[PDB]
């Protein structure tokens, strides 16, 4: 959990990395589960330098 | 390398502004027999050297050394014995919101109107 070490990140990792599980990619879903990804993308956004280059990063591996 | 981004708050390496430069008041940090009370506690040369710095600068008038000396007169405080007296020669009154009695050791308690 790297986004204890920066609280005010966590509210952008969470509603950031949703995509994943929100309808845009429940096409997907069922040919992959974004249990990993969305795991992934949380431990990105929120432990590097620009948050956002990290969550175009984890969004585009799962895609 | 402690900085924090939040979402919209991104952020970039801060960097010391690319500024360069008589007010000698503060001068009384190691002069004043009140503040020379502090000297076997925290040395005042860090503070005249922080005089330095702003007083190149320290944009203003009878300001450049007032955040200084109540910083020293916080840190002595807080080290130990409180520098009582200070702020009747030279210091800039620390603001309050009104009723101004800016005081050294003024009880937290502090009676108020509705009390017990």
């Amino acid at each position: 959990d790297p986004c204890a070490l920066n609280p005010r990140m966590t509210r952008f990792s969470e509603e950031a990395c949703a995509v994943l599980t929100s309808p845009t990619f429940e096409a997907c879903h069922r040919a992959v589960s974004p249990l990993p990804y969305l795991r992934n993308c949380r431990y990105d956004v929120c432990s590097c330098s620009d948050g956002r280059e990290c969550l175009c990063g984890a969004l585009a591996s799962y895609a | 390398s402690w900085a924090l981004s939040s979402g919209e708050q991104w952020c970039e390496r801060a960097s010391p502004p690319s500024s360069s430069c008589l007010w000698e008041q503060c001068q009384l940090l190691k002069s004043t027999s009140v503040f020379a009370r502090c000297h076997p506690l925290v040395d005042p040369e860090p503070f005249v050297a922080l005089c330095e710095k702003t007083l190149c600068e320290c944009a203003g008038g009878l300001e450049c050394a007032c955040p200084a000396l109540l910083e020293y007169a916080r840190t002595c405080a807080q080290e130990g014995m409180v520098l009582y007296g200070w702020t009747d020669h030279s210091a800039c009154s620390p603001v309050c919101p009104a009723g101004m009695e800016y005081r050294q050791c003024v009880s937290p308690c502090a009676r108020t109107c509705q009390s017990l």
